[PDB]
RNA sequence: GAAAGACCAAGGGUUCCUGCGCAACGUUAAUCGACGCAGGGUUAGUCGGUUCCUAAGGCGAGGCUGAAAAGCGUAGUCGAUGGGAAACAGGUUAAUAUUCCUGUACUUCUGGUUACUGCGAUGGAGGGACGGAGAAGGCUAGGCCAGCUUGGCGUUGGUUGUCCAAGUUUAAGGUGGUAGGCUGAAAUCUUAGGUAAAUCCGGGGUUUCAAGGCCGAGAGCUGAUGACGAGUCGUCUAGAUGACGAAGUGGUUGAUGCCAUGCUUCCAAGAAAAGCUUCUAAGCUUCAGGUAACCAGGAACCGUACCCCAAACCGACACAGGUGGUCGGGUAGAGAAUACCAAGGCGCUUGAGAGAACUCGGGUGAAGGAACUAGGCAAAAUGGCACCGUAACUUCGGGAGAAGGUGCGCCGGCUAGGGUGAAGGAUUUACUCCGUAAGCUCUGGCUGGUCGAAGAUACCAGGCCGCUGCGACUGUUUAUUAAAAACACAGCACUCUGCAAACACGAAAGUGGACGUAUAGGGUGUGACGCCUGCCCGGUGCCGGAAGGUUAAUUGAUG
């Protein structure tokens, strides 16, 4: 019974990583929201 | 550098495995600085302990993670060299 | 042309076009380049043509459509199969090294031709300007712009018939039955394209389509009203609308040529 | 026991090991633990990654385009799931080992000295470099048997034997260039080509000859009078260690491994780029650079513990689930099915009783044999191999394993071969032929006898037939109540589209269609095949046609 999260660190870092977020305008403002909320991680 | 000979070697790692290995072979296990290539911890042993080194092998060690209140804390990842010498010639 | 025997239920209607003058393997490797499939998809990644997908990996063959080399005689080395055409391709060794692929005419074999400004207009395979070919002679691979290369009448067993010369232009009748004013400086090859029995073959089974890179075709009436205007209905319905594209253009008769830049070049439509 | 075994990737992140512990966690208890505390453990030129190269795709100087944000893209430069150097055996432990130790290699780089010396690019050629299927063959691992070594002599008949048990190992690499695969070879002259050149490749002409050449397993020898080895001896605390350490050979069967990126065949026509080989250009002062020899030296960084048919990953769980790839012994067997087992692993973390109804998963069942029921649902049955036989209908392939029937175990008697093998005879004198023989192994054919109720004796393993509806068939679908008659489909027809195509996605640039071109491409309906596919152009659409009425912005006469 295959589930919906099948982990891969490469697909992790390329969809949601730091450089993927800082490549686009909207991901840069994801990081500025998530830094304005004061979060410890901000890249998950 | 004239420095960096005194910064790479961080002390002899003391353990049962290091002791039996220093007795049986001529290999001495040093804790070394976490960015130290194999030849700058070969020149440092040849400079400071006055021996002839024939080989250095290295290994990064992950620091262990301890659980307590306020979460997991990690110890420092450290570095570890095995210094093979000529079969006499034990360093001090 | 061979007909397969019904030893299984899929071979019963396979009619197979077989040519033993075609060359057994190993295409001429300096005239091949890499070609990867699209899936019918855009640079937006969107499907912009339905029903493309899969198929066999194919190299693109650098077919010469221009026949630049004037006055250099080229013998025909061999005739090969081309995955990305319906015609066959002939490999031409020019008189100074220089191997090139062209579209093969009828009479495919190891003979000779020389694309030039004047030479041998009864040899199917010689390429000429349309000025100095006779009127009534069948041609193929016609340029529309001088130096653009062949564009018209180059599928398997296709040709145009040159019907009238006047001025700087020349009229030729296309396979679609429409008369086209084409320039007289632009070129054509004498003859008729090779694999003219291509239209006799029957695929035979559902999966001979899929290994051409053609994905299945689902009809409009099989869908829901959200998906197609032919859409829903209880039971089998008939698309109670007038028949229509999935994007709402009418299908069965409505003209869609709206160029208007090139209408003077077309002196008679398909009639 | 084709895993409940060993292993690699991913994912995890110390769960690994050892001391001390048992509160909590563990569906019970726990002295145990994947749990708590504290220590330790992960060693590389060769295994993986980085580094070199590129695919899909991404990003993209400038650039085109877009209210802005941005989109697309050229040069470029990222991007492996692919391509580019090379290590194997034996020891060693608490836990690492192709990493440490020992022995034996291999690859590549750097600095030297010697000698003769055309060096040089991203640029040109070459190569790398490749599909599906199907087979001969030749080997090898492995298996088995025999011999040989060591031990044994059987708690109840027998067991000094033609008996039993165990062991009978040895790698990479060097040398060899074999079975076998592909192949014309050399010299010379010339040249509108490979966007400059070229001694390279391509093209053309001339002369000589038949064997060159390039690959390529495996056997042999060497690695190796070494390591491993049942065990003996000795020391000390039932075992830890030092030295010594027997036999270590022959025959057969052999792969899904290797030759083999080979060969045959078919259409659906089967990655790029670099490393590598070669050619010159721009230049050098033709010292530099190249090419061999010899000598000395080097090969950085990162990952390595542990789990992967999982209690460590993904499922809120120590969850009957899921999770890519690799190996694969015996006997029966077609088989990797299955059954019993080997190496190896395990007793699935609540048990003890008891032996009611009922419930579940099974076993047998008198006499009936579908009376059950919506319906033979379930069950019961059939089940193999060889031989015999087999209907309608049929598109001539089928139907068909139709239907049905016979033989089957064991032990002998007589008898036909096959394959390995070789005593010796040939000469091109050796990895060669011919061909005796045993031994080993593989199939028969015919007759007997014999035991049981029963011989494909277990597991395993088709039930079949007769009318019809529907859909031609294989395929697909409502993840999680519908697998179908639904969708798809080959085939058919209509209609559009002349290329800057119709068409689609995009305020656009652009891109797909397509590096295709009317035998092509889009849309639509029908759905193999056979016979066919009738009437109607009023409505509505579509196509064409005059040119009369109407008719918009804009004009701006006149009142």
């Amino acid at each position: 019974m295959k589930r919906t999260f099948q982990p891969s660190t490469l697909k992790r870092a390329r969809v949601h990583g730091f450089r993927a977020r800082m490549a686009t305008k909207n991901g840069r403002q994801v990081l500025s929201r998530r830094r304005a909320k004061g979060r410890k991680r901000l890249t998950v | 550098a004239a420095e960096r000979v005194f910064k790479v070697l961080l002390g002899p790692h003391i353990s049962e495995k290091a002791t039996g290995l220093a007795d049986g072979k001529s290999q001495f296990v040093f804790k070394v600085a976490t960015d130290a290539t194999k030849l700058e911890i070969k020149k440092a042993v040849e400079s400071l302990f006055s021996v002839k080194v024939q080989r250095v092998t290295t290994l990064n060690v992950k620091g262990k993670t301890k659980r307590t209140a306020r979460g997991l804390g990690k110890r420092n990842d450290w570095k570890k060299a095995y210094i093979a010498l000529q079969p006499g010639q034990d360093l001090d | 042309i061979v007909k397969c025997k019904p030893t299984s239920a899929g071979r019963r209607f396979v009619v197979k076009v077989v040519n033993q003058e075609l060359h057994k393997g190993a295409p001429y490797a300096p005239l091949l380049e890499k070609k990867s499939k699209s899936g019918g998809r855009n640079n937006n990644g969107r499907i912009t043509t339905r029903h493309i997908g899969g198929g066999h990996k194919q190299h693109y063959r650098l077919v010469d459509f221009r026949r630049n080399k004037d006055g250099i005689p080229a013998i025909v080395e061999r005739v090969e199969y081309d995955p990305n055409r319906t015609a066959h391709i002939a490999l031409l060794k020019y008189a100074d090294g220089e191997r090139r692929y062209i579209i093969a005419p009828k009479g495919v074999a190891a003979g000779d031709q020389l694309i030039s400004g004047i030479g041998a207009p009864i040899k199917a395979g010689n390429s000429m300007p349309l000025r100095n070919i006779p009127v009534g002679s069948t041609v193929h691979g016609i340029e529309l712009k001088p130096g653009k290369g062949a564009q018209i009448a180059r599928s398997a067993g296709a040709s145009a018939q040159l019907v009238a010369r006047e001025g700087a232009y020349v009229t030729l009748r296309l396979r679609s039955g429409e008369m086209r004013k084409v320039l007289a400086e632009c070129r054509a090859t004498l003859g008729e394209v090779s694999n003219s029995e291509h239209s006799l073959r029957s695929l035979g089974k559902a999966g001979a389509t899929r290994w051409r890179g053609v994905r299945p075709t689902v009809r409009g009436v099989a869908m829901n009203p959200v998906d197609h205007p032919h859409g829903g209905g209880e039971g089998r319905t008939s698309a109670g609308r007038h028949p229509v594209s999935p994007w709402g253009l009418q299908t069965k008769g409505k003209k869609t040529r709206s160029n208007k830049r090139t209408d003077n070049m077309i002196v008679r439509r398909r009639k």
